């Protein structure tokens, strides 16, 4: 496995500049923040209703533990 | 270049190219509008060559 001997390829242009050639930040905050509230809204429903079902477990577990004394 | 004399040379270009306008057409002068250099690289990919 080394560089000349991986797949065929055939057709394919790449174009790319220089690293002096560029700026550091061309946008840094106005495509940041509306990128990632796009990423963040793909990934929620799948990630959050089991942690909020660990909040509720938790919330009746230490409240039948302090009322389990003193009456 | 060759077997040629200025001088004959020179009276063949008063008979024949002596028909062309000297001055610009509305007189508007060309200059030339440089051209800058970029570090870049561009890879067309083709494995049956």
């Amino acid at each position: 496995r080394e560089f000349g001997h991986l797949t065929r390829m055939r057709h394919v242009i790449t174009y790319s500049l220089s690293p002096f050639e560029q700026r550091a930040f061309p946008h840094y905050f106005t495509k940041g923040i509306p990128n990632v509230l796009r990423r963040t809204r793909a990934c929620i429903l799948r990630v959050a209703p089991p942690f909020v079902v660990f909040y509720l477990v938790y919330t009746w577990g230490t409240q039948e533990f302090e009322k389990s004394k003193r009456k | 270049a060759g077997g040629v004399e200025h001088r004959q040379l020179l009276d063949l270009a008063q008979k024949h190219f002596s028909s062309l306008s000297g001055t610009y057409v509305e007189d508007a002068v060309p200059a030339f509008t440089p051209c800058r250099f970029t570090g870049s690289e561009i890879r067309h990919r083709d494995d049956a060559l």
